[PDB]
């Protein structure tokens, strides 16, 4: 899998509100060629094509979305924008901007994508708990530690590890919803000779609530 | 709208094998069909356009064929980079529509899980909660089972199990299992155990700790 | 006409030729016809509750009809342009119609799998209501006429009509016409149905705009000789003392000049502006719109009597229901946003008919006297008056072409209000149905109505050619007239063309008045 | 320039299409463009005959002119013939100038 | 009488999932088909009429489609209120007839 282009915008939006996203392009000019499109993916998996804006500035939209979508451009900035009004929960998805080699074919370059969640559900920051060994034996060659990130709502948190060892094994477990809230975890394995001895810390960021919590292990 | 249907929803394959994916359209697309590749946590990338033309920089292993309603994407010898989900897209008419996608998991040998149990933190107990966790790392095949036993008796309620996507390098899977109880209930017992049952053995890998050991 | 199975019942005629005085627009298109109401006539009515202004009672029929009461079913951009650019006016003269190459198919939805095949024998029957004994539907701006673009295949509309009603219920006088009670002609394949018509002396649609205007019509250079009332009172040292003096209207005086004719009539409309801002915020869509009312149900007054849509410098405005509005290819059915439609503009008239949004004039109210100031009041509705003169709503390529003059004890100047040609006996309604096909009956007799028929539909092409007459230009106008042109500058798509996915589309509405005649 | 005869009004373009066949329509009316047709194609033969005029030779050239011949020697395949799997094939391009006229 | 047959007799689903129910008629109904919802111990309620028109007050999650013989009811994201049995009904001709019903157990 791979590409270029970057989207930016708010992670959270309240329902009846309008969603506004920006796509900044580098290495190419919005004018002079190609149509720039917007596509979204619901968390399940499918891709849906929202609409596009031509180099000339002409736009075409998906008929489903047409009534509440508007795509515009700022040539000076080399950015194109998406505006979706009357957002609903169904609107939650990852939004991508993409270039279309035009004329005969389609989307040559895609952005990273930005996840947008539509919820009033209330935005809730996670509770981060350190996962340190619970047993009656000292570790062998290496040790596994972790961090539980529980009860947060708008999806997408980022767990970053900091350890003594310049070599580690990290596992980020996919977030799952239960009773209207998300919970996720992450684990790290490091040489036993480097943990109790050298500090390991997990940093959890939840952009939606402007939070970041660091938890030192032990 | 033209509807595109993709054949196998998922395939597992290893580096070197040949894989074929199919896409059929509700109506004659006239070869205005493109194929995209999407890695987990990543955006899609254009492999082929015009049904058979490879995009620049795409390796020769990829090829596409088809006409009318039915098209196919073939990968001669799978490469590690190849793991991803593939989507077909029609640009015959607006609106452009995509297929459901086919997930290709490329990654292997059976591997028993490395299991670890973790008691509730002081921070959570302070707030009145109590979550015990068990990590089952680097195993294969994917199917696995975790049984929670409080003082020897199973516990079915309050469980969250999350599997990771197949590892892009070693092709193994990991799973996190959390058993949440209230601090009140938690302090009503001593031994907490999770039993991991997997293909790699008849006897489950068992881990546990006693609540009065500290 | 008649023949065999492997024989084309007609060729494809789709030309257009100009003869200097006439011009014939031939045109053929492929069509398809399902079986409606599963072969039965169904009674239909408003929805019990529904506002009174919206009740109704009538029937829907298994019959589908044909229609081309849209100029673009005959003119092609280009062509239309030719016409519209060099002709003081024009009108239709005669027509010829023909259906042919009819073919009847029969679908078979066996489990998860349909399979269409030829039902050679079975027929489609057609019949033209040449005696106007059927509720004339056409002319009602319905949509299901011919595709502007040839290459487009289309579906035939289903015939339905309306009678009297006392709310959601029927009233006796209301009649129920049955389409089988006519002598349909039955076609099988290798069969064609031709028929021809001749229009009746009607007036050439005025396809020109006026250079002079009622008010500014006389000669500047010379003052009249008739006098008018210049002043009433007069300076008496400090105070005025009433003393009426008169003047002889001249150029400077103009507004005061004596004349000979009056602007067309009017029926005031609310003004709305293309600029969201200006417009008062609320729902006066119905509450504020100009209407009329019969038997207690207020109906809307769309295509108001022909009257200019905005004064000088206000192309931004328009009547609430004083104009014609078409959708931009694609535009959905309801509450679509301004950006999805094309609003017609009738400034061209200003010169003779009043402005839709502004009152006709202002008549005096009271009778003044020393102890009583002179009254006056503006008039928002002026019915025809002697000496009035005016112009009818222009036409527009994709607009109606004609309409049937209702059979009444009295009409007054019948140019259809939606614009077009007012015909007493318009092109007769053409109907078509697929004679039913009783699917397998039971061995033992039953006198019930047959209800199980073979599933099947028809198709085949249809052709319509019409001869129009023209009135060529003829003005000694030195300086260039205005003409309709297509933009020079590059564009991603040509106007009146198929996009990238082959979807033909009419960019703008094209009127008819470009050439300039004096008043 | 590509060679040939330059015609003011050349043989008119001949076109051909298959009048569409709307596959099963819905019972309830819709004014959309028809999009579901019967899948089908056509076939049949075509014939073209043309009359060409000629200007015959006429030189007092004594010695033999050059002519276009086919190689005498044996070959696995005849030129302008179908191979073993019936695939006709033109071996070489054949010009037109062989006969020799003086300038 | 026209006979209506409904597809899945029963479905289990949870809040948030999308569910689709099918109804087919013995003869062409011409979109004179309505969908009703019935909770246990409760009477039916009108969701959609005319095959695709939502009744007033019905949430947008519900939608209907179909023509001729086959029609379908779809619920985009199930809500707790959604648990119930759904019936299709034809009003093309008398007597009006109902489908067998599909029981949706949400939880």
């Amino acid at each position: 899998s791979d590409v270029q282009l970057q989207e930016s915008g708010p992670d959270l939006v309240k329902p009846s509100q309008s969603l506004s996203l920006t796509c900044t392009v580098t290495g190419y000019s919005i004018t002079s060629g190609y149509t720039w499109h917007w596509i979204r993916q619901f968390p399940g998996n499918k891709q849906e094509w929202m609409g596009y804006i031509h180099f000339s500035g002409y736009t075409n939209y998906n008929p489903s979305l047409k009534s509440r979508v508007s795509i515009t451009r700022d040539t000076s900035k080399n950015q194109f924008f998406l505006h979706l009004n009357s957002v609903t929960t169904e609107d939650t998805a990852t939004y991508y901007c993409a270039r279309g080699d035009y004329g005969y074919e389609w989307f040559t370059y895609w952005g990273q994508g930005t996840l947008v969640t539509v919820s009033a559900a209330k935005t809730t920051p996670p509770s981060v708990y350190p996962l340190a060994p619970g047993c009656g034996d000292t570790t062998g060659s290496s040790v596994t530690l972790g961090c539980l990130v529980k009860g947060y709502f708008p999806e997408s948190v980022t767990v970053t590890w900091n350890s003594g060892s310049l070599s580690s094994s990290v596992h980020t477990f996919p977030a799952l919803l239960q009773s209207g809230l998300y919970t996720m975890s992450s684990s790290v394995t490091v040489p036993s000779s480097t943990w109790p001895s050298q500090t390991v810390t997990c940093s959890v960021a939840h952009p939606a609530s402007s939070t970041t919590v660091d938890k030192k292990l032990e | 709208d033209i509807q595109m249907t993709q054949s196998s929803s998922s395939f597992s394959v290893s580096l070197g094998d040949r894989v074929t994916i199919t896409c059929k359209a509700s109506e004659d697309i006239h070869n205005r069909l493109a194929w995209y590749k999407q890695k987990p946590g990543n955006a899609p990338r254009l492999l082929i356009s015009g049904a058979t033309s490879l995009e620049t920089g795409v390796p020769s292993r990829f090829s596409g064929s088809g006409s009318g309603k039915d098209y196919t994407l073939s990968i001669t010898s799978l490469q590690n980079e190849d793991v991803a989900t593939y989507y077909c897209q029609q640009y015959w008419i607006g609106p452009f529509t995509f297929g459901s996608g086919t997930n290709l998991e490329i990654k292997r040998a059976d591997a028993a899980p490395t299991v670890s149990i973790f008691p509730p933190s002081s921070e959570q107990l302070t707030s009145g909660g109590a979550s015990v966790v068990c990590f089952l790392n680097n195993f294969y095949p994917k199917d696995i089972n975790v049984k929670w036993k409080i003082d020897g008796s199973e516990r079915q309620n309050g469980v969250l199990n999350s599997w990771t996507d197949q590892d892009s390098k070693d092709s193994t899977y990991s799973m996190s299992s959390t058993l949440t109880l209230t601090k009140d209930e938690y302090e009503r017992h001593n031994s907490y155990t999770c039993e991991a049952t997997h293909k790699t053995s008849t006897s489950p890998i068992v881990k546990s700790f006693n609540r009065n050991e500290c | 006409g008649a023949d065999g199975v492997g024989n084309s019942s007609g060729n494809w005629h789709c030309d257009s030729t100009w003869m200097g005085d006439r011009v014939i627009t031939t045109s053929t298109r492929t069509w398809a016809l399902p079986t409606y109401n599963n072969h039965l006539y169904k009674q239909i009515s408003s929805q019990s509750g529904a506002s009174n202004d919206n009740h109704y009672f009538g029937y829907s029929t298994p019959w589908g009809y044909f229609d081309f009461n849209r100029f673009h079913c005959h003119f092609s951009p280009r062509d239309w342009q030719r016409l519209i650019n060099n002709n003081w006016g024009f009108r239709p003269k005669r027509l010829n119609f023909k259906l042919f190459n009819i073919q009847v198919k029969e679908v078979t939805q066996n489990d998860g799998t349909t399979t269409i095949a030829n039902n050679l024998t079975s027929t489609v029957q057609v019949f033209t209501d040449s005696e106007y004994q059927l509720p004339y539907v056409l002319g009602s701006a319905h949509q299901g006429c011919l595709p502007p673009f040839p290459a487009d295949v289309f579906m035939v509309p289903q015939y339905g009509y309306l009678t009297l009603n006392n709310g959601s219920q029927a009233v006796g006088r209301s009649s129920f016409y049955c389409l089988e009670y006519f002598p349909s002609q039955m076609l099988r394949t290798g069969n064609n149905f031709t028929f021809s018509y001749t229009f009746e002396d009607v007036p050439f649609h005025s396809s020109y705009a006026h250079s002079q205007s009622l008010d500014r019509l006389m000669n500047p250079l010379i003052d009249q000789y008739l006098y008018y009332l210049s002043r009433t009172n007069t300076p008496s040292g400090t105070t005025t003392q009433s003393r009426l003096q008169f003047s002889q209207a001249g150029a400077s005086d103009i507004r005061d000049q004596s004349r000979n004719w009056l602007p067309g009539p009017c029926y005031r409309q609310q003004r709305v502006s293309k600029t969201s801002a200006d417009n008062n915020n609320s729902e006066y869509s119905w509450t504020g719109a100009t209407k009329y009312h019969l038997n207690g149900r207020d109906s809307l007054v769309n295509p108001g009597p022909a009257m200019a849509s905005h004064k000088d410098d206000e192309e931004k405005f328009f009547p609430q229901s004083g104009v014609l509005i078409f959708g931009k290819q694609g535009s959905e059915k309801t509450n679509v946003d301004i950006e999805k439609v094309m609003i017609t503009d009738e400034e061209e008239i200003r010169t003779t008919n009043p402005v839709a949004t502004e009152q006709y004039g202002s008549v005096s109210t009271n009778l003044q006297r020393g102890n009583r100031q002179a009254a006056t009041a503006d008039v928002n509705t002026q019915g025809v008056l002697p000496g009035m003169v005016w112009q009818d709503r222009d036409v527009y390529l994709q607009g109606p072409i004609w309409a049937k003059i209702p059979h009444t004890d009295g009409h007054f100047h019948p140019s259809p209000l939606m614009g077009g040609f007012g015909l007493k006996h318009p092109p007769p309604q053409i109907l078509i149905k697929n004679t039913p096909v009783p699917a397998n009956p039971s061995t033992t007799f039953s006198a019930a109505k047959f209800a199980s028929f073979i599933t099947q539909y028809s198709t085949g092409q249809v052709s319509v050619e019409i001869e129009w007459e023209l009135q060529k230009e003829n003005s000694k106008r030195w300086n260039p007239e205005i003409q309709y042109t297509s933009n020079y500058n590059k564009s991603v798509n040509v106007d009146f063309t198929v996009d990238t996915n082959g979807v033909y589309s009419e960019p703008r509405p094209i009127g008819t008045r470009y050439l300039t005649r004096n008043l």
